């Protein structure tokens, strides 16, 4: 739990591939820390598209933390267009999610000034 | 000085990318959790 | 403040060189491709 969060948060991909072996218990994959942020949230927050792709290939459900944000909210707040493009080719249903204040991902991408996002 | 500041920003962003690469490639053994 | 900005640029360039040296000397074992 603690190692996987670090490895995903800093893009250490081989550590993630090693930890995510013997795929049978998805309780470790979709479990958030104290702020309720799953590994997918962290990997997208720091903008590591390869880790996001690897986690999605195992299925990560797109949950929500203690502020209603999703992976796309973080990726847009940061401005990483590549991980956004990776996310937008899977379920295609998270584009219009809302946090605690009814903000979409577009709200954040525009507030922070990321034109390409 | 505006031009100088823009060049400074560009260089700092390249440096930030390099540092993130360092963190994602380094060895961690004794200080693991 | 122009003089100050020039000194800042000089220091940042030295730092960038040091970081590139770190990357080219470090150990990479578990995170190799």
């Amino acid at each position: 739990k603690s190692p996987l969060h670090f490895a995903a948060s800093y893009g250490r991909i081989n550590t993630c591939q090693r930890l995510l072996q013997d795929i049978s218990d998805t309780r470790l994959l979709n479990e958030g820390d104290l702020h309720g942020m799953t590994p997918l949230h962290l990997a997208a927050k720091n903008g590591h598209d390869k880790v996001v792709q690897l986690l999605l290939k195992k299925g990560a459900l797109f949950l929500s933390d203690h502020n209603g944000w999703t992976a796309l909210h973080h990726a847009s707040m940061g401005g990483y267009t590549q991980t956004m493009k990776v996310i937008l080719d899977t379920n295609l249903k998270c584009t219009d999610r809302l946090d605690e204040d009814g903000n979409t991902a577009l709200h954040f991408a525009a507030r922070e000034g990321h034109a390409k996002a | 000085q505006k031009y100088r500041l823009k060049d400074l920003t560009f260089l700092l962003e390249k440096q930030h990318e390099l540092i993130k690469l360092i963190i994602q490639k380094m060895e961690i053994i004794s200080e693991t959790e």
